[PDB]
């Protein structure tokens, strides 16, 4: 079984904080990481590899420093890594990004299973995986809570707001991943093997991808402006009395006075 | 590369009718409310798009809630949402009738459908948007949060059509139904039938007969790792019963076996906006906060005075939830009756 995992390097936006006092964005502890949902997409793939034998290829599209997330992928067991790196891909919206990735995948041969994260925590669109599926003409299931393989079929657990579901589809297919176990550890030996590996770097011309379907050129949308949102500070009234009955009487009296609890 | 480029003759704003038990889910009405305003700004019509096994009396409900036009495509295959069936139907209608913009509620299934349609048509799609505006010519201005809510972006789809976006639920207000409204129902016949490649082998309702789901509860009584044991969630069920709310939990609570996934609040779960969110033994990770930070009031019950959840809580107690909960429930019950 051949698997491709689409992996994005992102700033760790979970470390960003807007200070409600100044309304400024604080970026203490923000570094580039492997997108968390992609970590789950990878771990899903590696679990399939361990169970069934599967060859796992990770692909990322980014600047040259994105190569580090590919090294991390190899360090935990992925077989092969490819870096798609060219200023011609820069400024891409989700359509242009998914075109680039679809055409990269098709170049090397569509695999049995493509795994993407549910979303990237920077853009937060959740659009690339489905758009890839459409570009390649493949069925999808998004936001997987569990993925299994039975023969030539993929079995995916997925919920919506009303229903808990399980779906099957035949390979080749695309799955986007909401949860797996946390990605496994990379040992020193793993990280050394990854460091020695050859990671090819592919330009648009090498992959024969037309310039006009990638990057800004291929993007129907454009970000015209960005800004930090207003956060209104909350001055909470917190009771910390040793006797819980006293804390509860104080809280409840205040909830009643402030019309939060009624009847 | 000319696929999806504007003709110039596109017109009208379309709202996707997501439905459950035949009936529109509430975000459909939220979108009709906001998109009525946008349609009026550009002197175009507002349409609702209904892909269903049985239209029932839904079209008239959509018109009473703002729609000028309702496009109905009816087939038994549409009973339940599916990517393949619904993308085909919607794209056939876009091709036939040429809307200027399309708005999809950013529900779980809407976030699946939207990008499939956008890629098939080859147009622009803005995600999970929270502010919308329109020029007189019908160009939509899409404003959305990104970077975990730390950045806002304003985005245009200038030259491709339809201009698409998914739109965050529980952001915009529905109109009151108006039985004096009139509109036109257009029955659309599918040109090509498809075979759905994805088979549903299990489809179970997450909430039982006449019980309260967290998705719409006016009070959410939520537990995390600090609830200590599954059996202690009884304390939150008691609280929820006293108030007429529902019980939720964190992703840590799911992982420890305390609650099932459909009760998970946060970016990977449900986003709730109750009148009161009680956060009990929940630290306030950013990933949990993403699902509840727009609750009207947050009450935090935590042993750690430095828990991040206190930062956004108007009220709270520093103490042991397991001691606090039963006393709070009893006091509330006594205030209520009588
Ligand atoms: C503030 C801001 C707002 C934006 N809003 C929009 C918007 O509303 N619409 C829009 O079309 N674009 C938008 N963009 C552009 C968008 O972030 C990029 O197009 C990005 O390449 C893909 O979208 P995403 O980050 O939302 O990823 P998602 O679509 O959430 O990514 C989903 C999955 O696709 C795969 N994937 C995505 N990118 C890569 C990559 N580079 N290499 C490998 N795999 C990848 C990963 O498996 C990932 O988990 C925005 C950008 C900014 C900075
Ligand atoms: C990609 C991604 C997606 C995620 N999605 C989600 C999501 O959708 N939702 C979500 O919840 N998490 C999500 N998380 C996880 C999140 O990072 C946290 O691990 C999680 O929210 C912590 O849950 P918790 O607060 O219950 O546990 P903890 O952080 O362990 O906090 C337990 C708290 O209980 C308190 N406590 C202990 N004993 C008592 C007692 N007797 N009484 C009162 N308080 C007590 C403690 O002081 C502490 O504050 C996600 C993480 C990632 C990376
Ligand atoms: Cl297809």
């Amino acid at each position: 079984m051949n698997i491709v995992v689409c992996v994005k390097q992102v700033p760790d936006t979970a470390e960003m904080k807007i200070d409600p006092v100044t309304n400024n964005l604080v970026r203490d502890g923000v570094t580039n990481i492997m997108n968390p949902y992609d970590q789950y997409a990878l771990e899903t793939a590696l679990q399939l590899k361990d169970e069934l034998g599967a060859h796992v290829t990770v692909i990322t599209m980014g600047p040259p420093h994105a190569e580090s997330v590919l090294r991390d992928c190899l360090a935990v067991g992925a077989d092969e890594a490819k870096l798609v790196s060219d200023r011609a891909f820069g400024g891409a919206d989700t359509l242009a990004t998914s075109a680039a990735m679809a055409n990269t995948i098709k170049h090397f041969g569509v695999p049995d299973l493509i795994l993407c994260g549910r979303q990237a925590i920077d853009g937060d669109t959740a659009q690339v995986g489905p758009e890839i599926a459409e570009h390649l003409g493949l069925p999808q299931v998004t936001a997987a809570l569990k993925v299994q393989v039975k023969d030539d079929t993929v079995v995916v657990d997925r919920d919506n707001e009303q229903m808990s579901m399980t779906f099957t589809m035949k390979m080749p297919c695309v799955v986007t991943v909401m949860r797996s176990k946390d990605l496994r550890f990379a040992s020193i030996r793993g990280k050394m093997k990854a460091r020695k590996a050859e990671i090819p770097v592919y330009t648009a011309a090498a992959l024969e991808i037309p310039l006009d379907i990638i990057g800004k050129a291929g993007s129907p949308t454009q970000v015209m402006k960005s800004f930090t949102p207003k956060v209104t500070q909350v001055h909470g009234e917190i009771f910390d009395d040793e006797d819980p009955a006293v804390a509860v009487d104080k809280l409840v009296n205040k909830l009643i006075e402030d019309k939060i609890i009624t009847k | 590369n000319t696929k999806g480029l504007k003709t110039g003759n596109e017109k009208d704003l379309w709202v996707y009718v997501e439905h459950y038990k035949g009936e529109p889910v509430h975000v459909v009405y939220e979108l009709l409310g906001e998109c009525r305003k946008l349609a009026d700004k550009c002197n175009q019509k507002l349409a609702a798009v209904l892909i269903t096994d049985d239209a029932k009396d839904v079209p008239s409900k959509l018109i009473a809630r703002g729609a000028d036009l309702v496009y109905v495509c009816q087939d038994p295959a549409f009973k339940y949402y599916s990517t393949d069936e619904y993308t085909n139907a919607f794209c056939e209608m876009i091709d036939e009738y040429q809307p200027s913009s399309v708005f999809i509620g950013a529900t779980n299934d809407g976030r699946d459908l939207g990008p499939r349609i956008a890629a098939r048509v080859n147009t622009g799609l803005c995600a999970d948007c929270t502010i919308l505006d329109a020029e007189e010519d019908g160009l939509i201005e899409w404003t959305r949060p990104a970077a975990g809510g730390n950045i806002m972006a304003t985005i245009l789809c200038k030259e491709h059509r339809p201009q698409m976006g998914t739109v965050r639920p529980k952001t915009f207000k529905a109109m009151e139904p108006d039985a004096s409204r009139t509109g036109e129902v257009i029955n659309y016949t599918l040109k090509n039938h498809v075979d759905d490649r994805v088979t549903c082998i299990r489809r179970e309702e997450v909430v039982s007969e006449g019980e309260m789901a967290i998705d719409d509860a006016p009070f959410v009584c939520s537990g995390g790792r600090g609830m200590k044991a599954k059996e202690n969630f009884s304390l939150l069920y008691d609280l929820a019963h006293a108030l007429g709310g529902a019980v939720g939990g964190s992703r840590a609570a799911v992982d420890e076996g305390f609650i099932e996934h459909p009760r998970q609040v946060g970016q990977s779960g449900k986003t709730v906006t109750p009148k009161i969110y009680f956060a009990c033994g929940i630290s306030g990770s950013v990933q949990h906060k993403a699902g509840m930070s727009k609750s009207d009031t947050i009450v935090c019950i935590n042993k750690d005075p430095d828990a991040p959840m206190f930062e956004i809580s108007k009220y709270g107690i520093v103490g042991d939830a397991l001691k606090i909960l039963p006393l709070l429930t009893a006091k509330i019950k006594a205030f209520k009756e009588s």
